[PDB]
């Protein structure tokens, strides 16, 4: 933050003279000096530059066309501006927060110019950051407290080792001293929640419209095991969602609760839709604690908005169908349904308090913002017993908290307020528009098959698009109005294969293959398996790294239209086994795997193993309680029919649950047994594209075993 | 309802009792001073500073609550403010509006209490003007010498009934009332000296 | 009685011991309390890492080298110039005299160390320590029983005066010295009547001189000096 921006040249040498001045002050003080041309050259000095502190210019010369384009995006950037002996203001600059600091052209006075530049500076500095950082870099530079933890000090000890120098040099002099524990008295304790701690809680929950929101140091994992501890006592019911996490799987296990499973809509490219509004009536959620023994009413439920894929759901309508005083929703992948229009009453945190309800969400942070890993956010909407809930934080995390990532948590919060910070959610959704527009526009013109987006027909719009009844993108069938909708830069690409009725089609490219192709160029791919692709477009992921998948995806057509071969197109699968993949081109790879999905009937095994629920002997603790002694055995795949399993079964693809730990396999899930013998068979022919199971073992000969109950 | 509450001065005494309370709550608020009110912090971390009352010193549902200068509150005087017991523990915990009688009569109306930095219950009015509450602590010779006359008169009333229950015109079920409704009377008037 | 060849000492953890008590067990006259030299220590940056009665505590781990050893000794040797020579707090402990200038108007190094020496002597303070470590509470239900009544709102606070026979609810963590006193989930009974008397004792002799307030992790501080904790309701 050292830039200073000097524009326009009024010709005159009573005003240039002070200019040619100051340079040669400014620069005394480390700062770089630029010469923007004309008013588009300053505007683009500021989006594409955020390490600028200083605006020159003449305030007989722009007075309106610099004080609203530049409010627009940085409100409390100083304006140095120059004004004259005829200088006033205007009627239109009174709604609009700036910092104008008037001076004069006095020669000689150009050492007194620099030293007020040098400490308006630090009071933006010591404006736009938060408390709890500002007690950090401040700490570093004055506090020199000696005998405390840890016991490097600032790297003190990595200077007495020859090995220990070599990582002290790494990072830096700053980075060592600022790892402290709670030995401070100027910054408080984060267990204490007091002094900079306490207020640093007060300015998230108000920026992102919240009540009062915590920093959890040891990630979403752990924040989600948290919100369990709470709502559901030794001996409840919880109404969690099916597509869960495996960090919510550990959950139903420590606690003797009796969970409820959900039937989320799915279709047959594996992306599954959401909960159906008839599982949130009142005739709905008696009719399934009636069925299972042991359950009583349920307290609490957990529902995925949005899902791994990126699908919001409608929360106008569950605040008020759905009687639960205490609704979860795992917005673990929307950290930013507040700072746009087109977002409003999609997420808990949009609109007020729910009279006799509470809305647990469960943000992360080092996911799709910008803060060091193992950060997560609790935000908590109502009037409930917080000091129950704060118990179970205490319990997870160590007296001794890392504010190295404390101070990132809260920095994302304090990155997103403001017009300078609402532009990078805006501009994320203007790039993922507008890289939907160019695929649509290399489809038709293009010469041959192209990726297609998993978009509706009308793109025009900008908001979330509604899956609506009479569509045929979405290929749901019987699914609710206003009710899901999607997320504009979760672009999902569509790889040729299939046809838009459900079945399978002749000439087609699974997206197996095109994941590891994309890799090569460093490009990794976040969900891939059937026929669909998902990228992450947050901030950040810029213009550069945008632009960039586009031309990876056009080079995938020419090698497969000039049918190359294997070794001068993938040598990371080459290196794999170059016995086999020698006489092998590109097509004929193509070819052998999508007639195994059309042979093992892949659409089919898998929305009917999936839909159904198998049948639930006994609760997830009571599971985790066998483990413990030491009665776990294991029997073939085929041999699994009616015994208890105890790990879950997390397929790729897929990328959701299959069998809850604590289920039954009988007659009623023979489908769901199906889907596990297909993919032992379609994952052994061509090495690299392997069967992958969070479950299944891989022996010697082929068949998978899993882990079950001693009878 | 007729035989247990004016037969043998049953509800007769009840009324005659609050006018000796009324007088007790006088000379107690004066000399409210010397005892103040604490409020003591419960245990745990929450958003709002939250309240909890005294333990086992207090344990009536419809307690009394004193203060030391009065206020015009609803346009009227006031001496004794009482709060209920089940709705004090919720206000206190998860914020909100209390409603409070005045006088210990009429309906619980809503009063403007919040909390004192030092550990107090300030009660505001139309003015802003603070008043400290305060609880009565564990015998005027005033109170007392009024005391002995109406509980004289029960001893009274029950020597008669101790005396012509022998009538063989009366039934033998309605004895098992009248004698459990003497011992309500007598039961609350001993609770007051104690 | 000790068990021989079962204790040893450590030589990088230093325990400095301050004069105030005899070899016997008992005090004397003239002491100076660990909690006035911890002060002083902080004024140059030096943390104590353990303090109380008359011991301290330093952490002399590889991290340490010669400058922050001979640092240490060169800040004991001025307390003792500052404590001879009779000086002020004000020119000697700026931090303290910050916390109530009123207070510590007149008041020397002297006499501060001689007013603190008396109340250990008179709450006698060896002996309600040593008696309150070694008889332990009797243990109704489980800690883990404990944690159960938390989550249903059960809870409740009484006096430190009024609570014989009741379950407590948290771990009471007195300051000095730094090892838990009743377990979440133990009754005080008859049997254990200086544990009692321990926590009494310290809300005393910390609550005439400001600076040196009594620190249990445990009993909240209030406006009339009555500490109270969490137990469970009957
Ligand atoms: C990725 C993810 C997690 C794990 O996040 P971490 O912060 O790394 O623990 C937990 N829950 C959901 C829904 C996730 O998508």
């Amino acid at each position: 933050m050292n830039v200073i921006a000097i524009l326009n040249h009024m010709g005159v040498y009573f005003k240039e003279e002070p200019i040619r001045e100051l340079h040669r002050a400014l620069e005394r003080l480390n700062f770089q000096i630029v010469y923007p041309n004309d008013r588009d050259d300053l505007l683009k000095l500021i989006e594409n530059n955020a390490r600028l502190c200083g605006v020159i210019f003449d305030w007989d010369k722009y007075n309106l066309e610099l004080c609203e384009e530049i409010s627009k995006m940085n409100e409390n950037l100083p304006l140095y501006a120059f004004a004259n002996t005829y200088s006033t203001l205007d009627v239109s600059l009174n709604d609009l927060r700036l910092q104008i600091s008037f001076f004069e052209y006095a020669l000689g006075a150009a050492e007194d110019i620099a030293n007020k530049i040098k400490q308006t500076t630090d009071e933006y500095i010591n404006t736009i950051l938060p408390p709890l950082t500002k007690a950090l870099f401040k700490y570093v530079r004055e506090g020199k407290y000696t005998f405390c933890t840890p016991g490097h000090m600032g790297g003190t000890a990595f200077q007495k080792s020859p090995v220990g120098s070599l990582f002290y040099d790494f990072f830096g002099p700053n980075t060592m001293k600022s790892d402290i524990s709670i030995s401070v008295s100027e910054l408080g304790s984060l267990l204490d929640h007091s002094g900079p701690h306490k207020e640093a809680e007060q300015y998230i929950a108000r920026v992102f419209n919240a009540d009062r929101s915590y920093m959890v140091t040891n990630g979403t994992s752990t924040a989600n095991k948290i919100v369990g501890m709470y709502s559901a006592p030794a001996g409840s019911t919880i109404l969690i969602d099916r597509n869960c996490h495996k960090s919510l799987t550990h959950l139903m296990m420590m606690s003797d609760v009796t969970p409820i499973y959900f039937r989320p809509t799915r279709n047959a490219y594996g992306i599954l839709g959401g909960i159906p509004q008839s599982e949130f009536q009142h005739a709905t959620i008696a009719k399934r604690v009636k069925e299972t023994p042991n359950a009583t009413w349920p307290v609490h439920a957990v529902i995925t908005n949005s899902t791994y894929d990126g699908l919001l759901y409608n929360t106008d309508f569950i605040k008020k169908t759905l009687d639960v005083k205490s609704i979860h929703f795992d917005s673990a992948w929307v950290p930013y349904t507040n700072f746009s229009p087109i977002y409003e009453g999609k997420c808990g945190m949009s609109g007020g308090r729910v009279e006799g309800k509470v809305i647990y969400e469960t943000q992360s942070t080092h996911k799709l913002l910008a803060a060091f890993s193992q950060a997560s956010m609790i935000h908590v909407k109502g009037d409930v017993n917080e000091e129950t809930f704060n118990e179970a934080y205490m319990m997870h995390t160590t007296t001794s908290p890392h504010y190295g990532i404390v101070a990132s948590t809260e920095t994302a919060a304090a990155m997103m307020k403001g017009n300078a910070g609402k532009r990078l959610i805006n501009g994320s959704i203007e790039r993922a528009i507008k890289f939907r527009k160019e695929i649509k526009r290399l489809r038709t013109e293009s010469d041959g098959w192209f990726f297609d987006v998993w978009q509706p027909d009308h793109i025009d719009t900008t908001e979330c698009w509604p899956l609506r009844s009479d569509s045929t993108w979405h290929g749901f069938k019987n699914i609710d109005n206003e009710h899901m909708y999607l997320d504009p830069i979760k672009v999902t690409l569509l790889t040729p294969g299939m046809e838009k009725d459900g079945t399978m089609s002749d000439f087609g490219i699974p997206a197996s293959i095109v994941a590891k192709y994309l890799d090569e160029h460093g490009i990794v791919v976040e969900k891939t398996g059937p026929y669909n692709l998902l990228f992450l477009f947050s901030i950040g992921i810029d213009k550069t790294k945008a632009l960039s998948l586009l031309r990876a995806l056009t080079d995938f057509k020419r090698a497969f239209d000039l049918n190359l071969r294997v070794k001068n197109m993938l040598p990371s699968l080459y290196r794999e086994d170059p016995e086999f993949y020698e006489n092998m081109r590109i097509q004929e790879l193509a070819q052998n795997i999508h007639k195994l999905i059309v042979h093992h009937n892949l659409p089919d095994l898998m929305y009917r193993a999936f839909e159904v629920l198998p049948t639930m002997v006994m609760t997830p603790y009571a599971a985790f309680q066998k483990e413990l002694h030491g009665m776990t055995e294991e029997v073939y795949l085929d041999e699994m029919v009616g015994r208890i399993n105890a790990n879950m079964i997390l397929p790729y693809p897929p990328g959701v649950p299959l069998v809850m730990p604590g289920e039954m396999i009988t007659e009623e899930s023979r489908p769901v047994l199906e889907f596990l013998q297909m993919l032992c068979e379609i994952g052994a022919h061509y090495p690299g594209f392997e069967t992958d199971i969070h479950g299944a073992y891989r022996q010697a000969d082929g068949r998978y075993t899993v882990k079950v109950l001693k009878e | 309802v007729l035989m247990t509450g004016h037969a043998w001065q049953q509800q007769g005494m009840l009324t005659r009792l609050g006018a000796i309370v009324q007088r007790h709550l006088q000379l107690q608020q004066q000399q409210s001073d010397k005892t103040a009110l604490t409020v003591i912090r419960l245990g745990g971390i929450f958003s709002r500073r939250q309240q909890y009352q005294l333990p086992v010193n207090v344990t009536a549902s419809t307690l009394t609550l004193l203060l030391q200068k009065p206020l015009k509150l609803h346009d009227m005087e006031v001496v004794h403010i009482s709060f209920e017991r089940s709705a004090l523990e919720q206000w206190l915990s998860k914020g909100g509006e209390i409603r409070g009688k005045l006088n210990g009569i009429g309906f619980a109306q809503k009063l403007n209490l919040e909390v004192d930095s030092a550990q107090h219950l300030v009660v505001r009015d139309v003015s802003l003007q603070g008043s400290t509450l305060a609880l009565p602590g564990s015998l005027p010779g005033e109170i007392k010498q009024q005391l002995e006359e109406l509980e004289s008169d029960w001893r009274k009333q029950h020597a008669l009934f101790s005396e012509q229950q022998k009538c063989l015109f009366i039934p033998g079920d309605w004895l098992g009332r009248i004698e459990a409704s003497l011992q309500d009377v007598g039961a609350q008037i001993r609770q007051a000296q104690q």
